[PDB]
């Protein structure tokens, strides 16, 4: 969930 | 016509191109069509990301795909934010979770898909639902900004 968080924060720029 | 519906239809939409069941002749919609190149942008980085982590969860089962899913999502918001990038990562986990289960699942459903999408959808709705409204829904929020 961890990875899949932060991915998402990733995506979000 | 329903947000329910209009957000079960996305869900079950994209568990159709991953598994890469055909649709209609043009394919689905729009929205549907952003969603699935950015999540698809996702999904091949997540799995070669967990392979450790994936190789050894036993997804045999519905209800076991759902107790998974319930357990990532929790962890991955319990931080108390939101936004359209980690929504994105609820349909790319749903995607490796159906692949998971197609490869495990013993006996399946016909359209197992649809069930998975089912409990995706009530996860979406009822923890995401009133951000989704208050930040451009999705003709206008999501769209917009992978658009
Ligand atoms: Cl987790």
């Amino acid at each position: 969930x961890t990875x899949l968080r932060r991915f998402g924060d990733l995506i979000n720029f | 016509d329903s947000e329910f519906g209009y957000i079960y239809r996305l869900a079950q939409d994209y568990l159709q191109s991953v598994l890469q069941i055909p649709q209609p002749g043009s394919g689905p919609s729009k929205t549907s069509r952003v969603l699935q190149n950015v999540a698809f942008s996702v999904q091949k980085e997540v799995e070669k990301n967990l392979k450790s982590c994936l190789d050894n969860v036993n997804v045999v089962s519905v209800d076991t795909a759902r107790t998974l899913f319930n357990q990532v999502m929790e962890k991955e918001f319990e931080d108390g934010i939101i936004n359209w990038g980690r929504i994105v990562t609820i349909f790319a986990f749903e995607g490796i979770l159906i692949k998971k289960l197609l490869r495990q699942q013993i006996a399946p459903d016909v359209d197992t898909y649809k069930e998975i999408s089912y409990f995706v959808a009530e996860f979406i709705m009822n923890n995401t639902g009133e951000w989704i409204r208050q930040n451009g829904g999705w003709e206008n929020g999501f769209v917009k900004k992978f658009e």
